[PDB]
């Protein structure tokens, strides 16, 4: 009913990081759980998510860098985020919803975290 | 206002109807997260579930007129449905157990469910006016009993579990038992005749030899629903012929085909509808979430509220006509719901699956307990065999109906699912709203034919 969201920070690109969501009460089984994000300026977005049964449903900028999966015994979800781009710096938000729907919108979505930092810079190393 | 032992009779069947759909609102959910069926193995498999126990009902009613009693064979069949739900409980340990588990449930439904009845009946003088509150007041004991589990059970299992949920259920049939033995003495000269004889162990032997064979039985169907489908086919066709060959009985013939369509109607709130509820349907009703699964407590609660309302206000053919363009309309609502007013996402505004519910309950109201005095009215022992016969195949036929909605594990894109349910449900009610207008063609030599 609460989830938790831990793993942002600041990476350089091409980095990763491994986002996490873990629930309280409720045994996030029975939930599809969406990543969304929100750059400044725009509004939350779909970014990745599970279905109860492991179906997965990506946005397409983010197919072959992401991947969402979920540890069953742990009651956790992950999102492994790979070759990181500054433009996908943005506030990161674990959703859930009962079942196997992993609606594009917000509002298909009851339960929230409250949100992860994710900074991806331009840096690199000096030649 | 009533007899005390209504008010016993009444919080018995309030508890055994708790523990029934707590189960019931959670089982196709159980078999596709917990035993890992596909939606079309847990719709059908729900099927005939629902159809053992529906047609074992028949059992029930001989064991406490001729057999036990009816008080040894409430205190009997709530003994057995315990054993069920905690066998269900148990099933979480073992697997394997799961369909002796529901075919015990079966079984016990079997031996009780017509018993309260037949007791509250003899708790009033024959031409009692309170006669028919009193079994108005009895069909809303069993929805707020059904309303309760249907709303707390998904909630419950999600938070504790299914065993806790299971265990629950079987607390639930204890605490019936315990209201019972606790008031046996007002109940002292109620009963049927073998209640006032000393019991026959050489009869209660072969009661329970029977439950345990039928337990089996059932576990086995259950787990093959190919079998169930011949044996069901097979037996039905000749019971068709066998009344057939032996007029105020064709009326029961037309009647009894519509009240199958009318079951095939009914068991898709479970699977179908349950799953559109999950699918397709916002999550959030006058700012509330809620577990969808909860949803279904929509039945009971317009029985709740609608059946004294409707008693406080054609005769039978015309009844049963209303109460088929009633669901026709539940399910053309589904699919104009689907059809034209989702969101962007799929996703449907719950106040169409609020409505869907009352127009489906509407129809139960004047059907289901309009039928059975029809039935009561019009006719025996064989027209309650093929009537049970045919209407447990009703709930075969309706897993197997509910099994076109049927959704991949993968999907999960809800303008995937939507088309389905609507495309389905839109069908139903078309076929209902042409079976209602043949209905209605036929009310006047229907109604003739009663005279
Ligand atoms: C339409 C019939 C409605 C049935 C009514 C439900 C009875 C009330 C539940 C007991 C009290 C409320 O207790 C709790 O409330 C929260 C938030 O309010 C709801 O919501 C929470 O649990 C359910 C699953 O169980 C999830 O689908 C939901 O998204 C989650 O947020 C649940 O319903 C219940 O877990
Ligand atoms: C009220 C009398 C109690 C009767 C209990 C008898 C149980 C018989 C056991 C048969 C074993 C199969
Ligand atoms: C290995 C699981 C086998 C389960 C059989 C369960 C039977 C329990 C009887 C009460
Ligand atoms: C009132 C006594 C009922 C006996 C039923 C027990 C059967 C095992
Ligand atoms: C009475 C209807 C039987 C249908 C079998 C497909």
């Amino acid at each position: 009913v609460q989830l938790v969201e831990s793993g942002g920070g600041l990476v350089q690109a091409g980095g990763s990081l491994r986002l996490s969501c873990a629930a309280s009460g409720p045994t996030l089984s029975n939930y599809a759980v969406g990543w969304f994000r929100q750059a400044p300026g725009k509004e939350r977005e779909f970014v990745a998510g599970i279905n109860w049964s492991s179906g997965l449903r990506y946005k397409d900028v983010v197919k072959g860098r992401f991947t969402v999966s979920r540890d069953n015994v742990k009651d956790t979800v992950y999102l492994q985020m790979n070759s990181l781009k500054p433009e996908d710096t943005a506030v990161y938000y674990c959703a859930a919803r009962f079942g196997g729907m992993l609606p594009l919108q917000p509002s298909g979505y009851a339960n929230w975290g409250q949100g992860t930092q994710v900074t991806v810079s331009s840096h690199h190393h000096h030649h | 206002q009533q007899p005390r032992p209504f008010f016993m009779i009444f919080f018995v069947e309030l508890w055994e109807r708790f523990g029934y759909y707590g189960v019931q609102g959670v089982l196709a959910v159980f078999f596709v997260k917990q035993l890992g069926f596909s939606q079309e193995q847990a719709f059908v498999t729900f099927g005939a579930f629902a159809a053992l126990v529906y047609g074992l009902i028949s059992i029930g009613g001989y064991v406490g007129d001729h057999l036990l009693g009816t008080k040894r064979t409430i205190v009997l069949g709530a003994l057995v449905l315990a054993i069920g739900y905690f066998m269900t409980g148990m099933s979480l340990l073992k697997p394997d157990l799961i369909f002796i588990a529901l075919g015990t449930i079966a079984v016990g439904n079997g031996l009780f469910k017509a018993n309260p009845a037949s007791l509250l009946s003899k708790c009033y003088p024959p031409k009692d006016p309170r006669l028919d509150g009193a079994f108005t007041l009895f069909y809303m004991s069993i929805n707020i009993g059904s309303l309760i589990a249907l709303s707390l059970a998904p909630v419950i299992a999600d938070r504790f579990g299914y065993s806790v949920t299971y265990n629950l259920c079987g607390a639930g049939l204890i605490i019936a038992l315990l209201v019972y033995i606790a008031c046996r003495g007002m109940v002292k000269d109620i009963g049927s005749e073998p209640d006032f004889r000393p019991m026959s162990f050489s009869k209660l032997l072969y009661v329970l030899l029977g439950s345990v064979v039928m337990i089996f039985v059932c576990a086995w169907l259950m787990h093959n629903v190919e079998v169930a489908n011949l044996v069901l086919i097979v037996l039905s066709i000749v019971v068709t012929i066998i009344f057939f060959r032996q007029n105020k009985m064709f009326v029961a013939f037309v009647l009894m085909l519509e009240a199958v369509v009318f079951y095939i109607l009914y068991a898709q709130m479970p699977t179908s509808l349950n799953f559109f509820a999950i699918n397709n349907v916002h999550h959030e009703i006058l700012g509330f979430s809620i577990n969808p699964v909860s949803f279904q407590a929509l039945n009971p609660f317009w029985v709740v509220l609608a059946s004294p309302i409707l008693a406080g206000i054609l005769s039978m053919p015309m009844k049963f006509t209303l109460g088929m363009f009633m669901c026709s309309l539940g399910f053309l609502t589904a699919a104009a719901a689907g059809m034209w007013f989702a969101d962007a996402q799929g996703l449907t505004s719950p106040w169409f699956i609020v409505l869907v519910y009352l127009f489906q309950s509407l129809g139960e109201l004047f059907i289901s307990a309009l039928g059975l005095a029809m039935i009561a009215a019009l006719v025996m022992g064989f027209i309650l065999g093929m009537w049970f016969l045919t209407q447990a195949a009703a709930f075969l036929l309706g897993g197997y109906v509910a099994t076109f909605t049927a959704v991949p594990d993968n999907i999960t894109d809800p303008l995937e699912t939507l088309p389905v349910y609507t495309n389905v449900f839109g069908k139903i009610g078309l076929v209902t709203l042409g079976v209602a207008v043949v209905m209605l063609l036929m009310v006047p030599w229907l109604k003739r034919m009663i005279a």
